[PDB]
């Protein structure tokens, strides 16, 4: 079967605290 | 409606806005 | 009537600036240029 | 050391800044914050878990006033961007 995977999947790639940063 | 720490810094305009609406 | 066309075309400048900031654009547009370079020179720093 | 100009080392990361303590909230996970500009902020001490901001020690140019020399040799300074406690 298949599906559509829509949005999710995204992690935090690293040790950071960015406020309000698009990065 | 219309809107670091490296060595860069903003001097101050001479006529303050207050000044300049006067 | 003069002084009612004036009052009036005076109250219309308030409207158009009041929702709509396309008239601001020029002013708006000096800021940009200037704030982005001084991002682009920071940024420089981080650049091996 | 807190609340003063300390040149700092954590986890071995260095720099010089003014140590004080942050209300940003860290994730458990994350160790260094950084700011917009990608230099870091804020850290997490090694060895008590408590959350860091680093905000660079205070600097600024430095303005002579002088009427001409010519006139006289008194002279004001003018400390930039400073307040009148770091002098
Ligand atoms: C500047 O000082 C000299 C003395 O070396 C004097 O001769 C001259 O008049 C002074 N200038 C003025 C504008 O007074
Ligand atoms: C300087 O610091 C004092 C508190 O120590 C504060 O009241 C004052 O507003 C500060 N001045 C500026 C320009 O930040």
């Amino acid at each position: 079967a298949y599906t559509n995977s829509f949005t999710r999947g995204v992690y935090y790639p690293d040790k950071v605290f960015r406020s309000s940063v698009l990065h | 409606k219309v809107t670091k720490f490296n060595g860069l810094t903003v001097l101050p305009p001479l006529l303050t806005d207050e000044m300049i609406a006067q | 009537l003069i002084a009612n066309q004036f009052n009036s075309a005076i109250g219309k400048i308030q409207d158009s600036l009041s929702s709509t900031a396309s008239a601001l654009g020029k002013l708006q547009d000096v800021v940009n240029q200037n704030a982005q370079a001084l991002n682009t020179l920071v940024k420089q720093l981080s650049s091996n | 050391v807190k609340n003063k100009c300390v040149n700092f080392n954590f986890n071995g990361l260095t720099g010089t800044g003014v140590l004080t303590e942050s209300n940003k909230k860290f994730l458990p996970f994350q160790q260094f914050g950084r700011d917009i500009a990608d230099t870091t902020d804020a850290v997490r001490d090694p060895q008590t878990l408590e959350i860091l901001d680093i905000t660079p020690c205070s600097f600024g140019g430095v303005s002579v006033i002088t009427p001409g020399t010519n006139t006289s040799n008194q002279v004001a300074v003018l400390y930039q961007d400073v307040n009148c406690t770091e002098v």
